[PDB]
């Protein structure tokens, strides 16, 4: 894959989490 | 419904 | 998109809007998984049944939106299509199997806040993710009940279980197809609908923290119907496909 593929700006890059990605986290069991 | 883009792009 | 919810700005910078020249409207959603490469399903650009054949001159990619009717000056960019590319065993006929298409840019896109390209999965992380029970996330401008959103929606869906995919409709399915949804015994709803194919299905790694792409917005009959599922593609399965034609007509 691209070096920096799946890093959003907005978000990985800046250490933001969006609303619902922990949902995401929580499912992974 | 949807505004326009463009010309350069069409 | 029904029963999700309004985008972050930058939440989906990977989201590509496919994009009728004459007349304008939106064809479908798709993906940017390179500088000059986007994802998408066959079936938004070829399904001869209903006289759907599109070449590289009908269409427009958009990059970096967030609003579906406005021209998002100084935000998105809007690419040209250079060269189309159908997996050679796309089943239009029957059902869908290998719902796949990759569109080579006649140029780069440039990065920037808003757009930006998702992984795609190696065997180990498909292994790991694509398991009952754990949840992706779906994004798309399509519509809103079985009207039409301001701005791009998500929503958030478990897959689904192979037995109860097959379980919920008569159409055969493949090793190529995955489904997700929530069951009616579950509470939660939503899933994709008309206008949202083509775009992905993403899973956050856990490992590494970085969003792949593990599915591709193929079909559904109806939308959030109780019982059904959203049916996706394999991206993983179908990555061999992929390497080959970026390999051989990348530059
Ligand atoms: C060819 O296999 C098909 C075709 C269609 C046209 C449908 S459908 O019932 O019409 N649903 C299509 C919708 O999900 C639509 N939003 C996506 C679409 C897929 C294929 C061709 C046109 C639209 C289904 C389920 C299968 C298995
Ligand atoms: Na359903």
């Amino acid at each position: 894959g691209e070096a920096d593929c799946g890093l959003r700006p907005l978000f990985e890059k800046k250490s933001l989490e969006d609303k619902t990605e922990r949902e995401l986290l929580e499912s992974y069991i | 419904d949807f505004e326009e883009i463009p010309e350069e792009y069409l | 998109i029904v029963e999700g919810s309004d985008a972050e700005i930058g939440m989906s910078p990977w989201q590509v809007m496919l994009f009728r020249k004459s007349p304008q409207e939106l064809l479908c959603g798709a993906s940017l998984i390179s500088d000059r490469w986007v994802l998408t399903a066959a079936h938004c650009l070829l399904y001869p049944p209903w006289d759907k054949n599109f070449t590289e001159n009908d269409l427009l990619v958009r990059i970096g939106k967030h609003s579906r009717t406005r021209y998002e000056r100084n935000i998105e960019k809007i690419s040209m299509l250079e060269k189309i590319y159908i997996h050679p065993r796309y089943n239009w006929r029957e059902n869908l199997d290998r719902d796949i298409a990759l569109m080579k840019l006649k140029k780069p896109v440039a990065f920037s806040d808003y757009i930006h390209p998702v992984c795609l999965p190696d065997r180990e992380t498909a292994a790991s993710l694509l398991q009952a029970g754990y949840k992706g996330r779906v994004t798309g401008w399509g519509n809103l009940k079985e009207g039409q959103p301001s701005v791009l929606q998500v929503v958030n869906l478990p897959i689904v279980e192979r037995p109860v995919c097959k379980d919920s409709t008569r159409i055969r399915i493949t090793d190529n197809m995955f489904c997700a949804g929530y069951k009616p015994d579950e509470g939660k709803r939503g899933d994709a609908c008309e206008g949202d194919s083509g775009g992905p299905f993403v899973m956050k790694s856990p490992f590494n923290n970085r969003w792949y792409q593990m599915g591709i917005v193929s079909w559904g009959e109806g939308c959030d119907r109780d019982g059904k599922y959203g049916f996706y593609t394999h991206v993983f399965r179908l990555k061999k496909w992929i390497q080959k034609v970026i390999d051989q007509f990348g530059e």
